[PDB]
């Protein structure tokens, strides 16, 4: 059981209330709206978690 | 590349000086963002006195 596929991912912490989390995305491509999914390569084996 | 580098963007201190024929800018001046970003228009008179 690898401890890499079974850990929570820190997306964003709370903004401590005021001011509200305001994100402006002038360049609204899908990678910048919905986020990215990277792959680590060890011994040439493409893995993602 | 499987995993990229999230290059955080850097402040811009340069000044941009576009050079082109009037009809080249005629296809660029129809964009409202072009008006706000390039304010100084240097006219080269085709003839001198």
């Amino acid at each position: 059981l690898d401890p890499a596929q079974w850990r929570p991912n820190l997306l964003t912490s709370s903004s401590s209330g005021t001011p509200p989390p305001i994100v402006y995305e002038p360049y609204a491509t899908a990678p910048r709206l919905f986020g990215r999914l990277d792959y680590l390569v060890d011994r040439g084996v493409w893995s993602t978690n | 590349a499987p995993a990229g580098l999230e290059v955080e963007p850097f402040p811009i201190q340069m000044q941009v000086i576009l050079v082109g024929t009037p009809e080249a800018f005629e296809g660029l001046e129809e964009d409202p963002a072009f008006s706000e970003l390039f304010r100084i228009r240097a006219e080269f008179s085709p003839t001198l006195p």
